[PDB]
RNA sequence: GUAUGUAUUUAUUUUAGAACUAGUUACUAACAUUUUUUUUUUAAAAAAUAAUUAUAUAG
Protein backbone atom coordinates (compact mmCIF):
# COMPACT_ATOMS: atom_id res chain seq x y z
CA UNK A 1 0.00 0.00 0.00
CA UNK A 2 3.18 2.54 -0.15
CA UNK A 3 4.00 2.25 -3.75
CA UNK A 4 3.42 1.17 -6.99
CA UNK A 5 4.90 0.13 -10.56
CA UNK A 6 4.55 1.79 -14.26
CA UNK A 7 5.82 0.10 -17.51
CA UNK A 8 6.12 2.05 -20.48
CA UNK A 9 6.47 2.60 -24.21
CA UNK A 10 9.83 4.02 -24.20
CA UNK A 11 11.58 1.05 -23.09
CA UNK A 12 11.97 1.72 -18.91
CA UNK A 13 9.82 0.89 -15.69
CA UNK A 14 9.57 3.55 -12.89
CA UNK A 15 8.68 2.81 -8.80
CA UNK A 16 7.47 5.66 -7.22
CA UNK A 17 6.25 6.52 -3.86
CA UNK A 18 2.56 6.92 -3.08
CA UNK A 19 2.36 10.80 -3.87
CA UNK A 20 5.93 11.94 -4.30
CA UNK A 21 6.20 12.40 -8.02
CA UNK A 22 10.34 11.10 -7.70
CA UNK A 23 10.95 7.55 -9.33
CA UNK A 24 12.94 5.75 -6.78
CA UNK A 25 13.88 2.98 -8.69
CA UNK A 26 14.31 2.76 -12.73
CA UNK A 27 14.76 0.17 -14.24
CA UNK A 28 16.42 0.34 -17.67
CA UNK A 29 18.75 -1.97 -19.62
CA UNK A 30 19.92 -1.57 -23.10
CA UNK A 31 18.60 -4.46 -24.49
CA UNK A 32 15.15 -4.30 -22.33
CA UNK A 33 12.14 -4.41 -24.17
CA UNK A 34 9.05 -2.43 -22.86
CA UNK A 35 6.37 -5.13 -20.96
CA UNK A 36 2.31 -4.15 -21.43
CA UNK A 37 1.82 -6.01 -18.07
CA UNK A 38 3.21 -6.36 -14.72
CA UNK A 39 2.20 -8.21 -11.86
CA UNK A 40 3.36 -9.07 -8.05
CA UNK A 41 3.73 -12.96 -6.81
CA UNK A 42 1.81 -13.91 -3.37
CA UNK A 43 4.99 -14.08 -1.17
CA UNK A 44 6.06 -10.52 -1.91
CA UNK A 45 9.67 -10.79 -2.66
CA UNK A 46 9.50 -10.64 -5.94
CA UNK A 47 7.17 -8.89 -9.31
CA UNK A 48 7.62 -10.21 -12.60
CA UNK A 49 6.90 -8.37 -15.91
CA UNK A 50 5.51 -10.10 -19.43
CA UNK A 51 8.09 -8.35 -21.38
CA UNK A 52 8.19 -8.23 -25.27
CA UNK A 53 10.57 -10.44 -26.08
CA UNK A 54 8.54 -13.39 -25.68
CA UNK A 55 10.13 -14.09 -21.91
CA UNK A 56 9.16 -13.40 -18.29
CA UNK A 57 11.63 -11.46 -16.22
CA UNK A 58 11.24 -11.20 -12.12
CA UNK A 59 12.26 -8.10 -9.67
CA UNK A 60 12.89 -7.71 -6.12
CA UNK A 61 9.49 -6.21 -3.96
CA UNK A 62 12.39 -5.34 -1.63
CA UNK A 63 14.94 -2.22 -1.91
CA UNK A 64 17.36 -2.57 -4.27
CA UNK A 65 15.10 -3.99 -6.69
CA UNK A 66 16.95 -6.53 -9.00
CA UNK A 67 16.98 -9.07 -11.47
CA UNK A 68 13.45 -16.12 -13.32
CA UNK A 69 13.24 -16.42 -17.06
CA UNK A 70 10.11 -17.62 -18.21
CA UNK A 71 10.23 -18.94 -21.57
CA UNK A 72 8.48 -20.71 -24.28
CA UNK A 73 5.65 -18.74 -25.36
CA UNK A 74 5.42 -16.28 -28.41
CA UNK A 75 3.22 -13.14 -27.45
CA UNK A 76 4.94 -10.73 -29.24
CA UNK A 77 1.82 -9.13 -30.94
CA UNK A 78 -0.46 -8.20 -28.31
CA UNK A 79 0.03 -8.01 -24.68
CA UNK A 80 -0.95 -10.42 -22.71
CA UNK A 81 -1.74 -11.28 -18.93
CA UNK A 82 -0.30 -13.41 -16.51
CA UNK A 83 -1.47 -15.13 -13.01
CA UNK A 84 -0.24 -16.88 -10.23
CA UNK A 85 -1.25 -19.74 -8.18
CA UNK A 86 -2.68 -19.13 -4.80
CA UNK A 87 0.17 -20.82 -3.45
CA UNK A 88 2.95 -18.89 -5.15
CA UNK A 89 3.91 -21.90 -6.92
CA UNK A 90 2.80 -21.72 -10.28
CA UNK A 91 2.81 -18.77 -12.82
CA UNK A 92 -0.17 -19.08 -15.76
CA UNK A 93 0.18 -16.96 -19.13
CA UNK A 94 -1.51 -17.08 -22.30
CA UNK A 95 -0.46 -16.94 -25.85
CA UNK A 96 -0.96 -15.40 -29.47
CA UNK A 97 -1.87 -18.70 -30.92
CA UNK A 98 -4.52 -19.74 -28.49
CA UNK A 99 -2.37 -21.77 -25.87
CA UNK A 100 -2.08 -20.99 -21.96
CA UNK A 101 1.68 -22.28 -20.22
CA UNK A 102 2.09 -23.04 -17.23
CA UNK A 103 5.69 -22.95 -15.50
CA UNK A 104 6.69 -23.97 -11.68
CA UNK A 105 7.52 -20.92 -9.94
CA UNK A 106 10.34 -22.75 -7.73
CA UNK A 107 12.55 -23.70 -10.88
CA UNK A 108 11.03 -22.07 -14.04
CA UNK A 109 10.35 -25.17 -15.99
CA UNK A 110 7.40 -25.79 -18.27
CA UNK A 111 4.89 -27.71 -17.30
CA UNK A 112 2.18 -27.69 -19.27
CA UNK A 113 1.00 -26.24 -22.78
CA UNK A 114 -2.87 -26.21 -23.06
CA UNK A 115 -5.09 -25.17 -25.88
CA UNK A 116 -8.53 -23.64 -26.33
CA UNK A 117 -11.51 -23.71 -28.58
CA UNK A 118 -11.28 -20.61 -31.01
CA UNK A 119 -8.66 -19.41 -33.61
CA UNK A 120 -8.21 -16.36 -32.07
CA UNK A 121 -5.51 -15.83 -29.14
CA UNK A 122 -5.41 -15.38 -25.82
CA UNK A 123 -4.74 -12.16 -23.41
CA UNK A 124 -6.46 -12.09 -19.72
CA UNK A 125 -5.60 -15.06 -17.45
CA UNK A 126 -6.81 -15.46 -14.18
CA UNK A 127 -6.30 -17.82 -11.35
CA UNK A 128 -8.61 -18.56 -8.69
CA UNK A 129 -7.22 -18.58 -5.28
CA UNK A 130 -9.20 -20.12 -2.78
CA UNK A 131 -10.47 -23.31 -5.46
CA UNK A 132 -6.72 -24.37 -6.44
CA UNK A 133 -5.49 -25.52 -9.66
CA UNK A 134 -8.28 -23.79 -11.41
CA UNK A 135 -7.29 -21.27 -14.27
CA UNK A 136 -9.30 -18.95 -16.85
CA UNK A 137 -8.57 -17.87 -19.88
CA UNK A 138 -10.18 -15.51 -22.88
CA UNK A 139 -9.12 -13.60 -25.80
CA UNK A 140 -10.19 -11.97 -29.01
CA UNK A 141 -12.70 -14.73 -29.92
CA UNK A 142 -15.16 -14.01 -26.78
CA UNK A 143 -16.23 -16.76 -25.18
CA UNK A 144 -15.05 -17.46 -21.85
CA UNK A 145 -12.78 -20.87 -21.23
CA UNK A 146 -12.63 -22.52 -17.40
CA UNK A 147 -9.62 -24.53 -17.46
CA UNK A 148 -8.17 -27.10 -15.17
CA UNK B 1 40.21 5.11 -2.47
CA UNK B 2 43.14 3.28 -3.54
CA UNK B 3 46.59 5.42 -2.33
CA UNK B 4 48.35 6.65 -4.99
CA UNK B 5 51.01 4.03 -6.44
CA UNK B 6 54.02 6.69 -7.31
CA UNK B 7 56.78 4.10 -7.91
CA UNK B 8 55.65 1.23 -9.86
CA UNK B 9 58.61 -0.93 -10.70
CA UNK B 10 57.47 -4.75 -8.61
CA UNK B 11 58.25 -8.53 -9.70
CA UNK B 12 56.17 -9.79 -12.31
CA UNK B 13 53.88 -12.47 -11.62
CA UNK B 14 51.72 -14.48 -13.75
CA UNK B 15 48.70 -12.79 -13.66
CA UNK B 16 50.59 -9.71 -15.36
CA UNK B 17 52.64 -11.84 -17.46
CA UNK B 18 49.63 -13.23 -19.05
CA UNK B 19 47.33 -10.23 -19.25
CA UNK B 20 50.31 -8.51 -21.09
CA UNK B 21 50.66 -11.60 -23.42
CA UNK B 22 46.84 -11.40 -24.29
CA UNK B 23 47.12 -7.45 -24.54
CA UNK B 24 50.02 -7.29 -26.54
CA UNK B 25 47.65 -10.27 -29.13
CA UNK B 26 45.42 -7.66 -29.81
CA UNK B 27 46.71 -4.03 -29.17
CA UNK B 28 49.65 -5.06 -30.72
CA UNK B 29 53.66 -3.66 -30.04
CA UNK B 30 53.69 -0.54 -30.72
CA UNK B 31 50.61 0.53 -28.36
CA UNK B 32 52.72 0.00 -24.67
CA UNK B 33 50.58 2.97 -22.57
CA UNK B 34 47.48 0.82 -23.49
CA UNK B 35 49.08 -2.26 -22.53
CA UNK B 36 50.35 -1.06 -19.41
CA UNK B 37 46.93 0.79 -18.36
CA UNK B 38 45.43 -2.63 -18.36
CA UNK B 39 47.41 -4.00 -15.87
CA UNK B 40 48.02 -1.99 -12.40
CA UNK B 41 51.43 -1.74 -10.75
CA UNK B 42 53.43 -1.56 -13.88
CA UNK B 43 54.53 0.97 -16.00
CA UNK B 44 54.65 1.34 -19.92
CA UNK B 45 58.18 1.21 -20.36
CA UNK B 46 58.97 -1.99 -17.91
CA UNK B 47 55.81 -3.48 -20.18
CA UNK B 48 58.10 -2.77 -22.89
CA UNK B 49 60.88 -4.11 -21.45
CA UNK B 50 58.85 -7.62 -20.31
CA UNK B 51 58.30 -7.79 -24.00
CA UNK B 52 61.30 -7.16 -25.22
CA UNK B 53 63.43 -8.97 -23.02
CA UNK B 54 61.39 -11.92 -21.72
CA UNK B 55 57.94 -12.61 -23.07
CA UNK B 56 58.99 -12.14 -26.73
CA UNK B 57 59.08 -16.14 -28.75
CA UNK B 58 61.61 -14.86 -30.55
CA UNK B 59 64.27 -14.70 -27.63
CA UNK B 60 66.62 -17.06 -27.74
CA UNK B 61 66.34 -19.35 -24.23
CA UNK B 62 68.35 -22.33 -24.47
CA UNK B 63 72.01 -23.69 -23.40
CA UNK B 64 75.21 -22.41 -25.16
CA UNK B 65 76.46 -24.59 -27.72
CA UNK B 66 80.28 -24.96 -28.03
CA UNK B 67 81.01 -22.81 -30.74
CA UNK B 68 78.60 -20.10 -28.75
CA UNK B 69 80.30 -20.26 -26.29
CA UNK B 70 83.95 -20.25 -26.92
CA UNK B 71 82.50 -17.39 -29.17
CA UNK B 72 81.29 -15.40 -25.60
CA UNK B 73 84.75 -15.48 -24.21
CA UNK B 74 86.24 -14.29 -27.73
CA UNK B 75 83.86 -11.88 -28.09
CA UNK B 76 83.61 -10.48 -24.48
CA UNK B 77 87.88 -10.08 -24.81
CA UNK B 78 87.33 -7.75 -27.98
CA UNK B 79 84.82 -5.63 -26.53
CA UNK B 80 85.23 -4.72 -23.41
CA UNK B 81 81.89 -4.63 -21.21
CA UNK B 82 79.76 -3.32 -24.04
CA UNK B 83 77.15 -5.96 -23.82
CA UNK B 84 74.06 -4.95 -25.23
CA UNK B 85 76.31 -4.68 -28.80
CA UNK B 86 77.00 -8.62 -27.90
CA UNK B 87 73.88 -9.79 -27.11
CA UNK B 88 73.11 -8.32 -30.41
CA UNK B 89 76.12 -10.44 -32.13
CA UNK B 90 74.69 -13.29 -30.80
CA UNK B 91 70.93 -12.66 -30.99
CA UNK B 92 70.02 -13.18 -27.42
CA UNK B 93 69.10 -11.48 -24.49
CA UNK B 94 72.08 -9.41 -22.67
CA UNK B 95 70.68 -10.77 -19.43
CA UNK B 96 71.28 -14.32 -20.65
CA UNK B 97 74.34 -12.95 -22.01
CA UNK B 98 76.05 -11.75 -18.66
CA UNK B 99 74.81 -14.74 -16.59
CA UNK B 100 76.36 -17.33 -18.74
CA UNK B 101 79.83 -15.23 -18.98
CA UNK B 102 79.68 -15.19 -14.91
CA UNK B 103 79.09 -18.52 -14.93
CA UNK B 104 82.36 -19.14 -17.94
CA UNK B 105 84.51 -17.37 -15.60
CA UNK B 106 83.75 -19.02 -12.65
CA UNK B 107 85.16 -21.68 -13.39
CA UNK B 108 69.69 -9.34 -3.08
CA UNK B 109 68.67 -8.42 0.22
CA UNK B 110 65.06 -8.42 1.36
CA UNK B 111 64.01 -4.21 0.92
CA UNK B 112 65.96 -3.56 -2.01
CA UNK B 113 64.42 -2.48 -5.37
CA UNK B 114 65.59 -4.90 -7.95
CA UNK B 115 66.34 -3.59 -11.28
CA UNK B 116 65.97 -6.85 -13.47
CA UNK B 117 62.74 -7.81 -12.55
CA UNK B 118 61.84 -7.79 -15.92
CA UNK B 119 64.21 -9.96 -17.49
CA UNK B 120 63.76 -12.63 -14.40
CA UNK B 121 61.74 -15.50 -14.04
CA UNK B 122 58.01 -15.21 -13.01
CA UNK B 123 56.54 -15.96 -9.83
CA UNK B 124 53.98 -18.45 -9.86
CA UNK B 125 50.74 -17.63 -7.77
CA UNK B 126 48.74 -19.01 -4.37
CA UNK B 127 45.92 -21.23 -5.24
CA UNK B 128 42.66 -18.98 -4.96
CA UNK B 129 44.02 -15.46 -6.07
CA UNK B 130 44.11 -12.17 -4.54
CA UNK B 131 41.19 -9.81 -4.50
CA UNK B 132 42.79 -7.05 -6.35
CA UNK B 133 43.73 -9.91 -9.12
CA UNK B 134 40.38 -10.66 -9.25
CA UNK B 135 39.31 -7.57 -10.32
CA UNK B 136 42.47 -7.15 -12.11
CA UNK B 137 41.57 -9.80 -14.50
CA UNK B 138 37.34 -9.03 -14.15
CA UNK B 139 38.70 -5.50 -16.05
CA UNK B 140 40.79 -7.14 -18.29
CA UNK B 141 38.49 -9.03 -19.81
CA UNK B 142 35.83 -6.38 -19.63
CA UNK B 143 38.70 -3.87 -22.18
CA UNK B 144 39.51 -6.98 -24.01
CA UNK B 145 35.90 -7.52 -25.07
CA UNK B 146 34.83 -4.38 -26.93
CA UNK B 147 35.53 -3.33 -30.44
CA UNK B 148 33.30 -0.77 -30.82
CA UNK B 149 33.21 3.00 -30.97
CA UNK B 150 30.39 5.29 -30.06
CA UNK B 151 28.44 5.98 -33.03
CA UNK B 152 28.05 1.89 -33.52
CA UNK B 153 27.25 1.25 -30.53
CA UNK B 154 24.54 4.11 -30.54
CA UNK B 155 23.09 2.25 -33.54
CA UNK B 156 22.79 -1.04 -31.75
CA UNK B 157 20.82 1.16 -29.42
CA UNK B 158 18.95 2.57 -31.71
CA UNK B 159 17.69 -0.67 -34.12
CA UNK B 160 16.46 -2.03 -30.85
CA UNK B 161 14.58 1.12 -29.73
CA UNK B 162 12.59 1.84 -33.35
CA UNK B 163 12.06 -2.12 -33.30
CA UNK B 164 10.03 -2.40 -30.08
CA UNK B 165 8.42 0.44 -31.12
CA UNK B 166 7.51 -0.70 -34.44
CA UNK B 167 5.66 -3.87 -32.36
CA UNK B 168 3.72 -1.43 -30.36
CA UNK B 169 2.75 0.76 -33.18
CA UNK B 170 1.16 -2.69 -34.60
CA UNK B 171 -0.29 -4.18 -31.53
CA UNK B 172 -2.81 -0.62 -31.00
CA UNK B 173 -3.58 -1.36 -34.80
CA UNK B 174 -4.52 -4.61 -34.09
CA UNK B 175 -6.51 -3.92 -30.71
CA UNK B 176 -8.43 -1.25 -32.88
CA UNK B 177 -9.09 -3.86 -35.63
CA UNK B 178 -10.50 -6.14 -33.32
CA UNK B 179 -12.58 -3.52 -32.30
CA UNK B 180 -14.05 -2.48 -35.71
CA UNK B 181 -11.94 0.58 -35.96
CA UNK B 182 -9.68 0.12 -38.71
CA UNK B 183 -6.39 2.90 -38.43
CA UNK B 184 -3.73 2.59 -41.69
CA UNK B 185 -0.45 2.73 -41.19
CA UNK B 186 0.95 6.36 -40.99
CA UNK B 187 4.51 6.46 -43.14
CA UNK B 188 7.31 7.83 -42.04
CA UNK B 189 7.70 11.60 -42.61
CA UNK B 190 10.45 12.68 -45.44
CA UNK B 191 13.58 14.22 -43.81
CA UNK B 192 13.69 16.55 -47.36
CA UNK B 193 11.70 17.57 -50.37
CA UNK B 194 12.45 14.49 -52.85
CA UNK B 195 12.79 11.83 -50.74
CA UNK B 196 11.80 8.29 -51.91
CA UNK B 197 8.51 6.05 -50.94
CA UNK B 198 9.44 2.71 -52.28
CA UNK B 199 6.10 1.42 -52.58
CA UNK B 200 4.45 3.97 -54.96
CA UNK B 201 6.97 3.27 -58.01
CA UNK B 202 9.49 0.67 -58.83
CA UNK B 203 11.32 3.14 -58.16
CA UNK B 204 14.32 3.12 -60.97
CA UNK B 205 12.66 0.37 -63.10
CA UNK B 206 14.75 -0.97 -65.81
CA UNK B 207 13.15 -2.97 -68.37
CA UNK B 208 14.59 -5.91 -69.99
CA UNK B 209 15.41 -5.24 -73.64
CA UNK B 210 13.24 -7.76 -75.62
CA UNK B 211 14.77 -10.28 -77.48
CA UNK B 212 13.19 -12.80 -80.68
CA UNK B 213 11.60 -15.08 -78.18
CA UNK B 214 7.68 -14.39 -77.12
CA UNK B 215 7.02 -13.74 -73.26
CA UNK B 216 2.83 -13.37 -73.50
CA UNK B 217 1.87 -16.53 -71.56
CA UNK B 218 4.61 -16.68 -69.11
CA UNK B 219 3.48 -12.92 -68.15
CA UNK B 220 0.10 -13.99 -67.99
CA UNK B 221 0.82 -16.78 -65.71
CA UNK B 222 3.23 -14.55 -63.31
CA UNK B 223 0.73 -11.88 -63.13
CA UNK B 224 -1.81 -14.91 -61.89
CA UNK B 225 0.40 -16.09 -59.38
CA UNK B 226 1.29 -12.79 -57.91
CA UNK B 227 -2.49 -11.28 -57.99
CA UNK B 228 -3.57 -14.61 -55.94
CA UNK B 229 -1.22 -14.18 -53.22
CA UNK B 230 -1.95 -11.10 -52.53
CA UNK B 231 -5.25 -12.22 -52.19
CA UNK B 232 -3.74 -14.90 -49.76
CA UNK B 233 -2.19 -12.57 -47.56
CA UNK B 234 -5.09 -10.43 -47.44
CA UNK B 235 -7.33 -13.19 -46.66
CA UNK B 236 -5.19 -15.60 -44.67
CA UNK B 237 -2.31 -13.47 -43.55
CA UNK B 238 0.86 -15.60 -45.18
CA UNK C 1 25.88 36.95 14.27
CA UNK C 2 28.59 35.69 16.06
CA UNK C 3 28.23 33.32 19.32
CA UNK C 4 29.11 37.00 21.28
CA UNK C 5 26.20 38.80 19.41
CA UNK C 6 24.32 35.42 19.98
CA UNK C 7 21.31 37.34 21.71
CA UNK C 8 21.07 40.21 19.13
CA UNK C 9 18.50 38.05 17.63
CA UNK C 10 16.13 38.25 20.33
CA UNK C 11 15.29 42.10 21.04
CA UNK C 12 12.22 43.44 19.60
CA UNK C 13 12.50 44.29 16.64
CA UNK C 14 11.20 41.68 14.10
CA UNK C 15 13.81 39.96 11.56
CA UNK C 16 13.86 36.58 9.53
CA UNK C 17 16.65 33.79 8.91
CA UNK C 18 16.15 33.42 5.23
CA UNK C 19 18.08 29.90 4.23
CA UNK C 20 18.66 28.64 0.74
CA UNK C 21 20.19 24.89 0.59
CA UNK C 22 16.86 23.37 0.26
CA UNK C 23 16.08 25.30 -2.76
CA UNK C 24 17.72 23.30 -6.24
CA UNK C 25 17.83 19.64 -5.01
CA UNK C 26 18.36 16.90 -7.79
CA UNK C 27 18.06 13.49 -8.29
CA UNK C 28 20.23 11.43 -10.37
CA UNK C 29 19.66 8.58 -12.61
CA UNK C 30 20.98 6.75 -15.25
CA UNK C 31 20.41 7.70 -18.87
CA UNK C 32 20.26 5.27 -22.03
CA UNK C 33 24.30 6.24 -22.23
CA UNK C 34 26.61 5.13 -19.63
CA UNK C 35 26.76 8.21 -18.07
CA UNK C 36 23.60 9.90 -15.58
CA UNK C 37 21.94 12.89 -15.11
CA UNK C 38 20.43 14.91 -12.48
CA UNK C 39 16.62 15.96 -12.69
CA UNK C 40 15.11 18.58 -10.57
CA UNK C 41 12.62 17.95 -7.58
CA UNK C 42 10.76 20.44 -5.20
CA UNK C 43 12.91 22.78 -2.94
CA UNK C 44 11.87 24.81 0.02
CA UNK C 45 13.15 28.06 1.16
CA UNK C 46 13.70 28.39 4.67
CA UNK C 47 12.25 32.08 6.24
CA UNK C 48 11.75 31.70 9.82
CA UNK C 49 11.51 34.65 12.56
C1' G D 1 28.01 23.98 -20.03
C1' U D 2 27.31 24.10 -25.30
C1' A D 3 26.82 21.75 -30.44
C1' U D 4 23.32 18.36 -32.50
C1' G D 5 19.23 15.11 -32.76
C1' U D 6 14.85 12.89 -31.15
C1' A D 7 9.19 13.01 -28.90
C1' U D 8 4.25 16.04 -29.13
C1' U D 9 -3.40 13.99 -34.53
C1' U D 10 -7.75 16.67 -34.63
C1' A D 11 -11.27 18.55 -38.73
C1' U D 12 -14.47 10.44 -39.10
C1' U D 13 -13.32 9.05 -47.26
C1' U D 14 -18.75 5.24 -48.54
C1' U D 15 -17.96 -1.98 -47.86
C1' A D 16 19.37 -28.22 -8.67
C1' G D 17 15.95 -24.81 -6.51
C1' A D 18 13.83 -22.05 -1.91
C1' A D 19 14.93 -18.28 1.90
C1' C D 20 18.60 -14.50 5.12
C1' U D 21 22.55 -10.89 5.01
C1' A D 22 26.09 -6.92 4.64
C1' G D 23 30.61 -4.38 2.51
C1' U D 24 34.56 -3.93 -1.97
C1' U D 25 35.77 -2.60 -6.53
C1' A D 26 35.58 0.34 -11.10
C1' C D 27 33.01 4.23 -14.11
C1' U D 28 29.70 8.66 -14.49
C1' A D 29 27.45 13.25 -12.30
C1' A D 30 27.35 22.16 -14.21
C1' C D 31 25.71 18.35 -7.62
C1' A D 32 27.70 19.86 -2.94
C1' U D 33 32.95 25.74 0.17
C1' U D 34 39.37 21.50 10.92
C1' U D 35 46.32 26.76 10.52
C1' U D 36 52.35 28.18 10.15
C1' U D 37 57.99 27.56 12.70
C1' U D 38 59.89 23.81 15.90
C1' U D 39 62.43 21.71 20.19
C1' U D 40 62.60 17.58 24.58
C1' U D 41 61.43 12.93 26.88
C1' U D 42 59.02 8.10 26.76
C1' A D 43 50.95 11.20 27.57
C1' A D 44 53.81 15.17 29.69
C1' A D 45 58.06 19.72 29.07
C1' A D 46 59.36 24.21 26.27
C1' A D 47 59.34 28.04 22.34
C1' A D 48 56.16 30.76 18.78
C1' U D 49 52.68 33.77 15.90
C1' A D 50 49.08 36.65 13.11
C1' A D 51 37.60 42.55 12.30
C1' U D 52 36.91 37.73 8.39
C1' U D 53 37.32 34.18 -0.37
C1' A D 54 35.01 33.40 -6.14
C1' U D 55 28.67 32.94 -9.76
C1' A D 56 33.48 33.62 -12.53
C1' U D 57 35.44 27.46 -17.00
C1' A D 58 33.93 24.72 -23.30
C1' G D 59 35.53 21.27 -28.47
Amino acid sequence: GSKFISSSEDKTVRIWENQINVPIKQISDTAQHSMPFLNVHPSQNYFCAQSMDNRIYSFSLKPKYKRKIFKGHSSAGYGISLAFSGDGRYICSGDSKSRLFTWDWNTSRLLNNIKIPGNKPITQVDWHPQETSKVICSGAAGKIYVCD
Amino acid sequence: PPVPIYVKGGVWTNVEDQILKAAVQKYGTHQWSKVASLLQKKTARQSELRWNEYLNPKLNFTEFSKEEDAQLLDLARELPNQWRTIADMMARPAQVCVERYNRLLESLKAGDINPNAETQMARPDNGDLEDEEKEMLAEARARLLNTQGKKATRKIRERMLEESKRIAELQKRRELKQAGINVAIKKPKKKYGTDIDYNEDIVYEQAPMPGIYDTSTEDRQIKKKFEQFERKVNRKGL
Amino acid sequence: LNSSNYAELFNNDIKLFVDDTNVYRVTVHKTFEGNVATKAINGCIFTLN
